[PDB]
RNA sequence: GAAACAUCUCAGUAUCGGGAGGAACAGAAAACGCAACGUGAUGUCGUUAGUAACCGCGAGUGAACGCGAUACAGCCCAAAC
RNA sequence: ACUCGUACGGUCACUGAAUCCUGCCCAGUGCAGGUAUCUGAACACCUCGUACAAGAGGACGAAGGACCUGUCAACGGCGGG
RNA sequence: GCUUUACUGCAGGCUGUCGCUGAGGACUCUCACUCCGGGAGGAGGACACCGAUAGCCGGGCA
């Protein structure tokens, strides 16, 4: 399906209607500063690791929506529930 | 599975190891100073039953009685020179510079002085080439060239017992009697006669080898078998 | 001023740099070709030695000891033990070179107790360490109003029991407050979790 | 040639014997060693941490 | 055991190598951190507490400071001169 | 250990006296060689980040792999239309 | 028990790197270290051996 760039919509950290624009999320560098980050480091030794001793999975014939609605006099973003999009394009 | 023929061989048990005791001697150089002031009679020719091949009973100047490799030729009253400076007859030994080129040799060493390592079996020999004041080019009974160090010692002429490997045993008799006296397990049962718990190409409900015969030079010791590092295989083609 | 010793002491702050250099890459030729456990008059660094409880007496013995480099000399499996317990040369031991040391100093003279020990350097495939020993029979120590403790029946093979100094440093003994709770009294009363 | 009772006929030979030491026929003669004792091998006396039930 | 199993558990258990004594080990703070104007070597018993902490965060693993008690004990070198 | 041994040697495999022969294929797997170029770990080096640490990018680059060649008395193959 | 392009790991081989380790991206030296000679001395040379780490291969083994 087909979803336009920006549009007048509600956003809870405004209270009104502003024009909201519609982007893909980009993910964010791994700096390794965290809790599970360290256990990799430290919980990890020679033969077998358990959740360690795996590689990355899979998945279904079409992934869902992960997108940031950053509006017009504010900016926010709102997280609205993700349907399993198959390719969206914005119109402009 | 278990450890193949080849892995229990350098344990050193009995049936691996070689009649030690039942050998002759250990075929060595005699310790010149310097000068060559130092000559022997061949009193005998003894059979080696380490190396199949004759060895001559040498008796020196000062009376040392010691079993020297026997080149062809040499015989019994005849006088053999070792030193720096020896005569160029077959069945003398010295050093690689003082050695002609062209001149077919044989006990060479290694090391100087190490005893003798290179072209020993029955019938070989070692061909002498160049000639510069850093190094003494020899050819090896395999066609090898070997970059030598002119002071490493050698006898001149080829060693006796020629061609022996000319003539067939005929009958497994005659290889039982030869492999007793030897350093080696007799006899060679196929890799792929045996069980899977065996070898490599073992098992099967008929006989053939699992993967393919040739084997990476890395692989270890229980794996290493058939045709190791092998740069071609077969006849023609 | 400053003692004679404490110019020893500055020297092998640095057991690499000027005059100590030259002196170890000479003693070390030696040393490669002497035993495992030899006997020494004196001592190679004589603040240290001292320091520790070394005197210039009748039965108060010094020796130097040379044990192999590295982690442990560990073979593999031959019975079933995981992929956690098949490490063969990424595993260590939990006794350190200088225990092995006094270890084997103690038994090269089955007599004299081990008093302390110190490092003399090391090379590429071995680690020295000279090692005081005292002998509790001699009246020279039995007499000796810092040295007479090590004469009393409970302090025999003192080294085996890790009662050293180089012991109880090992064994996880020297902080007295926190994470010292499964090491003192013993490790064995504590389970063997230290 | 059958490897029960025929087999028990080439019998006569003499490994374990009365030891010096403790005294029981376990002193194998061709091995100079004590199966029961140790003598032979050990400078101290054979016993086993299993040669009684674990909390005994 | 984890209802399989690999990290984990069984468990520093079994068994093995070394060594001491009537008991052993520990021990007079580069401590504790109920943060204080506070306690004042070390074991052990009770409690703290199945707490804090760990962990395919699963199965399970698990202290300590303090407190109350038992018994009390405190010293010797290295160097300076 | 082989080895008091040295390529007329001993090692690893296969076939199984003699006699007459033993065709074709190196695409896949194996082994071996080469490789301009791609890929390629940690260390050290360079940039930013931290009064330092964690950390983000870059630069370089081995064996190896890509890739080319050699080889079937090497594992093997010799069909349909 | 056995097989393998099942899962995961380990030996082991190959390779870079740090220590051993010195003097003046290609090289000279000798002094450590190695080997050989009975010895004199000869060969090799900061490489090799070994300790550590890193990537590849890795039913030889669990
Ligand atoms: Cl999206
Ligand atoms: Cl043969
Ligand atoms: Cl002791
Ligand atoms: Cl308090
Ligand atoms: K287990
Ligand atoms: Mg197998
Ligand atoms: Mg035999
Ligand atoms: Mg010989
Ligand atoms: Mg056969
Ligand atoms: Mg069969
Ligand atoms: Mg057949
Ligand atoms: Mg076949
Ligand atoms: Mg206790
Ligand atoms: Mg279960
Ligand atoms: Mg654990
Ligand atoms: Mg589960
Ligand atoms: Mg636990
Ligand atoms: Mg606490
Ligand atoms: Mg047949
Ligand atoms: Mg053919
Ligand atoms: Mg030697
Ligand atoms: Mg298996
Ligand atoms: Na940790
Ligand atoms: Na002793
Ligand atoms: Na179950
Ligand atoms: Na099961
Ligand atoms: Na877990
Ligand atoms: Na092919
Ligand atoms: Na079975
Ligand atoms: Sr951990
Ligand atoms: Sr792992
Ligand atoms: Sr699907
Ligand atoms: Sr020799
Ligand atoms: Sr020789
Ligand atoms: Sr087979
Ligand atoms: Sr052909
Ligand atoms: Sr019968
Ligand atoms: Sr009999
Ligand atoms: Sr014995
Ligand atoms: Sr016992
Ligand atoms: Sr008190
Ligand atoms: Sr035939
Ligand atoms: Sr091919």
């Amino acid at each position: 399906m087909q979803m336009p760039r920006r549009f007048n919509t509600y956003c809870p950290h405004c209270n009104e209607h502003q024009e909201h624009e519609v982007e893909k999320v980009r993910s964010g560098r791994q700096t390794g500063m965290k809790w599970i980050d360290r256990q990799r480091e430290r919980n990890s030794g020679i033969g077998n690791d358990g959740k360690f001793s795996k590689v990355p999975g899979g998945d279904k014939p079409t992934k869902k929506t992960d997108l940031k609605y950053r509006c017009g006099e504010c900016g926010k973003a709102h997280l609205r529930e993700g349907w399993r999009a198959g390719r969206l394009e914005f119109q402009e | 599975g278990r450890r193949i023929q080849g892995q229990r061989r350098g344990r050193g048990t009995s049936t691996f190891r070689a009649p030690s005791h039942r050998y002759k001697a250990d075929l060595e150089h005699r310790k010149v100073e310097d000068g060559d002031v130092i000559a022997g009679t061949v009193v005998d020719i003894e059979h080696d039953p380490a190396r199949s091949a004759p060895v001559a009973a040498v008796e020196f100047e000062d009376g040392d009685r010691r079993l020297i490799l026997a080149p062809e030729g040499v015989g019994v009253g005849d006088e053999l020179q070792v030193g720096v400076s020896a005569e160029i007859a077959p069945g003398n030994t010295l050093p690689l510079a003082e050695i002609p080129e062209g001149v077919p040799v044989c006990n060479v060493e290694s090391s100087p002085g190490d005893g003798g390592k290179f072209a020993r079996a029955s019938g070989v020999n070692a061909q002498l080439l160049t000639h510069d004041r850093n190094v003494a080019v020899v050819k090896l009974p395999s066609g090898e060239m070997k970059r030598l160090d002119p002071q490493c010692r050698a006898t001149i002429g080829v060693v006796a017992g020629g061609g022996r490997t000319d003539k067939p045993f005929v009958k497994a008799g005659n290889k039982h009697h030869k492999m007793k006296a030897r350093g080696t397990k007799w006899p060679n049962v196929r890799g792929v006669a045996m069980n899977a718990v065996d070898h490599p190409f073992g098992g099967g409900g008929r006989q053939h080898p699992g993967k393919p015969k040739s084997i990476s030079r890395n692989a270890p010791p229980g794996r290493k078998v058939g045709d190791i590092a092998s740069k071609r295989t077969g006849r023609g083609g | 001023a400053r003692s004679a010793y404490s110019y020893i002491r500055d020297a092998w702050k640095n057991p690499g740099d000027g005059q100590l250099a030259e002196l170890q890459w000479q003693r070390q030729q030696e040393w490669r070709n002497e035993g495992a456990v030899e006997r020494i008059e004196r001592p190679t660094r004589l603040d240290k030695a001292r320091s520790q409880g070394y005197k210039a007496k009748q039965g108060v013995i010094v020796a130097r000891v040379s044990v192999r480099k590295g982690s442990a000399r560990k073979r593999r499996h031959k019975a079933g033990r995981r992929s956690k317990r098949q490490g063969v040369t990424r595993i260590t031991r939990r006794k350190d070179i200088q225990r092995v040391a006094e270890e084997r100093a103690s038994r090269t003279f089955p007599n004299l107790r081990v008093l302390n020990s110190y490092s003399v350097g090391q090379d590429g495939r071995q680690k020295w360490h000279e090692v005081i020993l005292i002998d509790p029979n001699h009246p020279a120590i039995q007499n000796d109003d810092d040295l007479s403790w090590i004469c009393a029946d409970d302090q025999a093979d003192r080294v085996f029991r890790g009662l050293t100094g180089a012991g109880r440093r090992n064994r996880g003994l020297s902080g007295k407050g926190k994470g010292s709770e499964k090491t003192r009294p013993s490790l064995r009363s504590n389970g063997g979790k230290g | 040639t059958g490897a029960g009772t025929p087999s028990q006929g080439k019998k006569n030979t003499t490994t374990h014997t009365k030891c010096r030491r403790c005294g029981e026929k376990s002193y194998h003669t061709k091995k100079k060693v004590c199966s029961s004792c140790g003598f032979g091998k050990s400078a101290k006396r054979r016993d086993y941490e299993w040669q009684s039930k674990a909390g005994e």
